[PDB]
């Protein structure tokens, strides 16, 4: 898998 | 005063039990330094296709005598493409027995994320915009800010100890630091972003070669792997022997032999001299099919995720805008002092 606010 | 909270090593991310509402409805939610909003799965939410979003607890606003509907719509989209939508609210939030009142959270009624998320980053990174770019609700005091304002901690700061790759649990400490859990001294690194918890990464040492970097890296507990700009990742990949594979229309992943030699280490050197040594075991990510992802992937974003962070003890200080880092020491020994 995950990649969390970009 | 500090608040220790157990982190459950769930595989791709780390989650904790947090209760919400007058009736303290327990949720198991991802602890995420990479986002800033706390949202819970409504009991009546509709999960995304094939998502079992209610298996880590849910929140029933109508069961809480203290729940306040703010009436504003909530929407967020994460780096991996997953999303949540619902409505903004306020309620009591309790973390290992310590309660904060009137905490703004989102009651999420549709999500493609597996569970709720406790975002603990800067308030400036709150998801308060519509998908037109327009701000639809004011920035607000998120959980760490409220812990400070309500006198539960002294400083908006927290220490992150993901623990070992094989560990069942780690610990996050709000407003404190466990001095037993690292070697040498913590080195303060300058946060270089207004919105993200990013610090200057000076170089990476791999297979006895130094690769100069110099740009910011986000230190994100809610990211599983490590991400570098394409060109930099390719240099590392070539050294590591990883191979690029287009796995979907617009997605490229590095894979590596499941049997690659992982006896070495990869070393991360930061602007102010912080140094973290990561065992190379962290760069072979088992897929279910007898293939392995490499633990470094290409991206427009530079992110040091769990496979890095397990090997550091980090004290994030959102007031000072520093993150203080030292090589982790895995131990049950504890010597916590307030920050």
């Amino acid at each position: 898998x995950v990649v969390x606010a970009x | 005063d500090s608040i220790s909270l157990s982190l459950i090593n769930e595989g791709p991310s780390y989650a904790s039990k947090v209760s919400v509402g007058s009736n303290k409805q327990q949720q198991t939610v991802i602890i995420d330094t990479g986002s800033s909003d706390f949202w819970v799965v409504d009991s009546n939410a509709q999960c995304g296709k094939g998502v079992d979003c209610k298996s880590s607890g849910t929140f029933t606003p109508s069961s809480s005598s203290s729940y306040k509907n703010l009436g504003a719509a909530f929407t967020i989209r994460y780096g991996d493409g997953s999303t949540s939508q619902g409505t903004w609210g306020k309620d009591t939030v309790t973390i290992n027995g310590v309660s904060i009142t009137g905490q703004q959270i989102a009651d999420v009624t549709q999500t493609s994320v597996d569970q709720g998320i406790l975002g603990i980053g800067y308030t400036s990174n709150e998801a308060v915009y519509d998908t037109s770019g327009r701000q639809t609700t004011p920035n607000y005091d998120n959980v760490p800010v409220t812990l400070k304002k309500q006198g539960k901690i002294r400083t908006n700061a927290y220490s992150l100890y993901l623990n070992s790759p094989s560990a069942e649990t780690g610990t996050i400490i709000f407003g404190g630091v466990d001095n037993a859990k690292y070697s040498g001294k913590l080195v303060a690194e300058q946060v270089t972003s207004s919105q993200a918890l990013t610090i200057s990464l000076a170089s990476v040492n791999l297979k006895g070669s130094s690769f100069s970097f110099g740009d910011g890296a986000l230190l994100d507990s809610g990211t599983t792997l490590t991400y570098f700009p394409s060109d930099f990742a390719a240099q590392l990949a070539d050294k590591a022997g990883a191979r690029l594979v287009q796995v979907a229309r617009d997605q490229y992943l590095y894979f590596i032999d499941c049997n690659t030699d992982t006896s070495g280490t990869t070393v991360f050197n930061f602007g102010n001299g912080a140094k973290i040594t990561v065992p190379n075991t962290e760069y072979v990510y088992q897929n279910g099919d007898g293939t392995c992802l490499w633990g470094i992937q290409p991206s427009d974003d530079t992110i040091l995720g769990d496979n890095f962070l397990r090997h550091a003890y980090l004290l994030y200080n959102l007031d000072a805008n520093t993150i203080s880092i030292a090589q982790v020491k895995y131990t049950t020994d504890s010597s916590i002092s307030a920050v």
